[PDB]
């Protein structure tokens, strides 16, 4: 018997798919059965040719290593200690919905990737996420076991400084703070400042393996007299 | 299910038997010493022997401590229980001892230990138990290591019992049976069963008890004088109950260092609130919680507001019980006294003989006591004494005795021998020197208890005892015809008459009829209260009264009060107004609830305040008339059972020329004439010790004492000097004062 | 002055011989019988070639001196703790099946050292005996000193990542888990997850050696009348 398996299993459904493809990745990477021919994140190909070929490897091949451990390591603390509330955020209903702006926050950040020159889109979409719940409803300060009086909302701009200091690969996070209130003020103006036949109607074949779940009335009883 | 019993007590003393009403033998088919499997906590299944006890409730089984702890199950428990006659008899069975009580024996536990406590006592045994065997001094304990047939066996005849190999280490379990539990305690049943009854719930069922949703009680306040086991009870409530008591000592914590020791008293109870409901104990509170006057420096007031912060902020959080240790809640500091904080008081007071009694079996379990042991005797002795007090006496018995034989013990140079050690015998003499070599504590303290004096000590005054009766035991007998007739009960009820008649007497022979606590004062006491010292102790009278109810509280010596007020003196006029406003000011403050009576007593009515004679306080007056003639004759007969008996002269003779006697001056005659007696034996043994001088030896036939043989010489030696100790002016103004008050009212 | 010598002096004298021979070895090691550089295992030299001489020499030795042997020596105290806490429960009566087991490990570890290329197998001993004590008796409650989440099948991540601060060639941890999670199915998963015909068979000579013992009697003596 493994403890890990239901330990993993009381991880909540989002948070469940994020870890199964980080933990996934680096697997995947080091297997060396596959060809890695299909992935390398050859930035000539993603930038200038057109290359269909690799439009979507960027987040999943991705060269581990002594680069981030510190930062992956403490991320993974602050994840084992707050998950409850960070996948609490607004969305327990219409979670369909959720992946929906999560995939468009995906596009905006890879758009952002292929005009921007950074290293890795892999903490800032999560930061992003993680801090736009919290902004939502911002400056209720927490701290750690010998943190004494420490005011939180500064943990994203606390890891941005350390890095920037000491280190290096700072940039995307920023960079991916600076999408994220875009992502913030369009959440806000595009869905009612323009029409547009509300874009394009969102599959129903994400609902067809995946649907999402309301209400459901169970049974009834006779009041009688 | 018909197998279902909530574990109690056994009454039988056997580490392999069990007691069950009647129809649990009916239903389940047991006979008298039947093997029965039982079942319980970590899957723990044993046998013991059946045995009928009608006094156990069906749901009810008794069953000890020590097969407790084989099962590790807790009081209030339900087992289930099983036949299984199918045992056989144990043919080689190889046990062994528990290593931690082995320490310096060196001796054969086979003949000295096993033999005797198994001597084919048809003990049904199984492999992997655990047992305890008394010894002279010890308390051993064995394991079953290797048993056949296996599992289970039954002690026979032919059982050849390894007994011999290493000590065994001690399970890690713990499970010992060093503990102290209720039959580890004497002369409390009353508290006990009181703490037992206001601690179960938050205890055993904290989970249903939360989801009741009731606020327990909190603050319990252990108070008596100190070396009473009051440490010792809360240890093994601890212990029976299984919980994570943590102790704390005054001296040890408000010394400390500077001012970090609130850290201290914060670090104990977050430990709490990470162990589950938990027991809280903490000693000496008086040493660090005096009243604000007696603290000088300013430390100790931090301390005292840090604690009371940290315990009024224990509200819910866990089921954690708090209680203390002090002496006198006076010299507590009052704000320790609102609701949510300490609240429950319980006392224990000074035990009697009984409980020394107790105290004592429970003490001399190991002792070999040679047949020369009277305990009740050594009890009735040992008058002022406490728990402690018995302990050592116990201890320095022991001591005596084993010195008294250093020549016989091998000095030596190791461990000491076992069979030497079994060989010791304490005598009564041991125990007579060792109260020589003793002296108690409590001594100058206030005794309260039920009297033993009887109806039949006194003889006479029929209609007295007929009128105390009815004023008395009915009332709260029958409370609800005073309900139906609205009536309140009278209260204070006052004696008069001649002194020496046994007024005492009768108010301990009424108590003891009424079976209640008896309080006594005396004037010296009071008097010695008067300049000062007045109001504080009369209000805790009153208060230890009222917690000691149903109770007769007594006065002597009232007019006492007077005579220094008017007098030969006329200067106590402060002390005795104080005295007398405390009292009249406290004793109508009782309530009709309180099953609390008073009796005050006096010589001199005429000088007696007349503010005390009101109703509501002191009304009833009854008249002490004289002994006469047949009365007289059963004082004398009462005074004369005693030891020396004499019928050769006529005793109601003697009564009648005595007429008009009053019946400490007929005691104190008797006692003469008993001196006399004793006078007439010192003769006989002197004229033995004198004529065995000029005779060698001259005892060949037994000269015992004289039989008591009491001649008339002694009696008339007793009427020549024969005072009438009533004096006829006195008697003549009684007379006139009750014919007052008979022509008044 | 030497409380060395009164806790040496106190050992068992079983688990004392067994375990002083265990670190005289390395002492041999160390004293040059056989040079460090001859000890690396050709594959294509013991493929040929002999060379019989170096396959488990190396495995038992490590080159420890005045500049490292805190952990060498943290290493072996628990090695023998860990021996006697083992030789607590069930080898209380019966060594076979514990020099089985350890007979079993060396077996898979030199199989291991045959197959591949690794140099110093002293630590993968480490791994292998540790992970299978550890998960002989999972599912339990320990704690040290300071123990903060100490449970079981958990100190092996804990050495992966002290590894890979400190030291290097993963694949040791990974066989040392392997082993002891082969073993702890073997014990009690297997019985009813693969069928049946269990292989734990004891060959003669390994049970010749030192096989399981009894407990005695010892003399009795008849309770009689
Ligand atoms: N009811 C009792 N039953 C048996 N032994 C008792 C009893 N009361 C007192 N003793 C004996 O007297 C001793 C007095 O108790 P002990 O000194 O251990 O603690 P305490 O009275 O609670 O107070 P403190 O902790 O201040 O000493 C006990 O250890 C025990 O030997
Ligand atoms: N059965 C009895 N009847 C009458 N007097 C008794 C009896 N037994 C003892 N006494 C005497 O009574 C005396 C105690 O009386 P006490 O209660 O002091 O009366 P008072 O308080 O009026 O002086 C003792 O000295 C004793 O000699």
């Amino acid at each position: 018997m493994s403890d890990i398996g239901d330990w993993f299993r009381s991880i909540p459904a989002i948070t469940r798919y994020w870890f199964a493809a980080t933990v996934a990745v680096p697997l995947v990477g080091k297997l060396g059965l596959i060809s890695p021919a299909y992935l390398f994140l050859w930035p000539e190909a993603f930038l200038y040719r057109f290359q269909i070929w690799r439009p979507i490897t960027a987040t999943f091949y991705f060269p581990v290593g002594p680069g981030t451990g510190f930062l992956y390591l403490v991320n993974l603390y602050f994840l084992y200690q707050y998950s409850t509330r960070l996948e609490t955020g607004a969305f327990d209903g219409r979670p369909a919905d959720y992946l929906f702006m999560l995939l468009f926050n995906w596009i905006c950040i890879v758009i952002t990737g292929l005009a921007m020159d950074m290293q890795l889109l892999m903490i800032p979409l999560i930061m992003s996420v993680l801090y736009v719940w919290a902004q939502l409803n911002r400056d209720m300060i927490v701290s750690f076991w010998f943190g004494t009086r420490f005011k939180a909302c500064y943990l994203p701009w606390v890891i941005l400084g350390f890095n920037y200091i000491i280190g290096g690969s700072v940039i995307n996070e920023l960079i991916g703070n600076l999408v994220g209130h875009l992502y913030f003020f369009l959440m806000f103006r595009y869905p009612m400042d323009l029409g547009g036949r509300n874009f394009l109607s969102t599959p129903q074949f994400l609902y067809r393996w995946l649907p999402s779940r309301r209400h459901n009335w169970g049974q009834g009883f006779r009041l009688g007299d | 299910r018909p197998n279902r019993l909530i574990v109690d007590e056994a009454i039988n003393e056997d580490n392999s038997v069990v007691s069950l009403s009647q129809p649990k033998m009916d239903e389940l088919q047991l006979f008298r010493g039947d093997t029965v499997l039982l079942k319980g906590k970590k899957r723990r299944e044993a046998v013991c022997i059946v045995l009928s006890d009608d006094t156990c409730s069906d749901e009810k089984i008794r069953m000890n401590r020590v097969v407790r702890n084989n099962l590790r199950v807790r009081l209030g428990d339900v087992i289930s229980i099983q036949p299984c006659p199918d045992v056989k008899y144990g043919k080689r069975i190889h046990v062994l001892p528990i290593d931690d009580t082995v320490e310096g024996i060196t001796g054969n536990l086979f003949e000295v230990y096993l033999k005797p406590y198994f001597l084919e006592a048809y003990r049904p045994i199984r492999k992997g138990d655990i047992f305890l065997v008394r010894g002279g001094m010890r308390a051993v304990e064995f394991k079953v290591v290797e048993t056949d047939p296996s599992p289970y066996c039954i002690v026979a005849p032919d059982t050849v019992i390894h007994c011999e190999g290493e000590p065994i280490k001690r399970e890690d379990e713990e499970e010992s049976l060093n503990e102290v539990g209720y039959d580890d305690i004497g002369g409390c049943r009353k508290q006990l069963a009181q703490i037992k009854e206001m601690v179960e719930l938050p205890l055993r069922h904290p989970a249903l008890f939360k989801a009741i949703g009731v606020k327990p009680p909190r603050g319990i306040l252990l108070y008596g004088p100190p070396g009473t086991g009051k440490t010792l009870i809360a240890r093994a409530v601890a212990n029976e109950t299984g919980a994570f008591f943590f102790l704390i000592n005054g001296p040890e914590i408000m010394s400390k260092l500077a001012g970090e020791s609130e850290s201290n008293l914060r670090k104990a109870f977050e430990e709490a609130e990470k162990n589950a409901p938990a027991i809280i104990f903490i000693d000496e509170l008086d040493a660090i919680a005096p009243k604000r006057e007696k603290t000088h420096g300013e430390v100790e007031r931090r301390i005292v507001s840090q604690l009371l912060t940290l315990m009024d902020g224990l509200k819910q959080r866990a089921h954690v019980i708090v209680m203390a240790a002090t002496n006198r809640p006076n010299s507590i500091d009052p704000a320790l006294r609102r609701f949510g904080r300490f609240d429950r008081e319980v006392d224990i007071g000074i035990p009697d003989a009984t409980g020394r009694l107790e105290i004592l079996q429970i003490h001399t379990k190991n002792m070999k006591l040679a047949d020369d042991v009277d305990l009740e005797q050594v009890a009735n002795e040992t008058h002022g004494h406490v728990g402690a007090d018995l302990a050592a006496l116990c201890s320095e018995a022991a001591l005596q005795a084993i010195r008294k034989k250093m020549d016989l013990i091998d000095l030596e140079d190791e461990t000491i021998d076992a069979e030497v050690m079994n060989s010791l015998a304490v005598t009564m003499d041991d125990f007579r020197w060792a109260l020589s070599q003793s002296n108690p504590s409590a001594l100058r303290e206030t005794v309260v208890e039920v009297p033993q004096v009887t109806w039949e000590d006194i003889g006479g005054l029929e209609d007295v005892k007929r009128e105390l009766q009815e004023l008395v035991q009915y009332p709260v007998e029958h409370p609800d015809k005073f309900l139906k007739f609205g009536m309140t009960p009278s209260k204070g009820v006052l004696f008069y008459g001649p002194p020496g008649c046994g007024k005492t007497l009768l108010a301990k022979a009424i108590a003891n009829e009424c079976q209640a606590n008896f309080i006594s004062i005396k004037g010296p006491e009071l008097l010695t209260m008067w300049f000062g010292e007045s109001e504080a102790n009369v209000r805790e009278i009153f208060d230890k009264a009222r917690q000691a109810a149903p109770c007769v509280l007594f006065f002597d010596e009232l007019d006492s009060i007077a005579k220094a007020r008017g007098g030969n003196i006329g200067d106590g006029g402060g002390a005795a107004d104080r005295v007398i406003n405390q009292i009249l000011t406290e004793m109508d403050g009782m309530s009709t609830k309180k099953n609390v009576f008073i009796i005050g007593a006096t010589n001199r009515p005429d000088i007696i305040d007349p503010a005390i004679l009101r109703p509501g306080r002191l009304d009833q007056l009854i008249y002490i008339p004289l002994p006469d003639e047949k009365s007289r004759v059963a004082i004398l007969k009462a005074n004369l059972r005693k030891s020396p008996v004499a019928k050769d002269v006529d005793l109601e003779f003697l009564a009648k020329m005595t007429n008009g006697f009053s019946g400490a001056d007929l005691t104190e005659i008797c006692q003469r004439a008993c001196k006399l007696a004793i006078r007439e034996s010192i003769e006989s043994e002197i004229r033995r010790e004198r004529e065995r001088q000029t005779n060698p030896s001259a005892m060949e036939v037994e000269e015992d004492d004289p039989v008591p043989e009491i001649r008339r010489d002694h009696f008339e030696e007793a009427m020549r000097f024969a005072r009438r100790s009533v004096s006829d002016n006195d008697i003549r103004k009684y007379e006139m004062f009750a014919q007052t008050l008979q022509q008044s009212r």
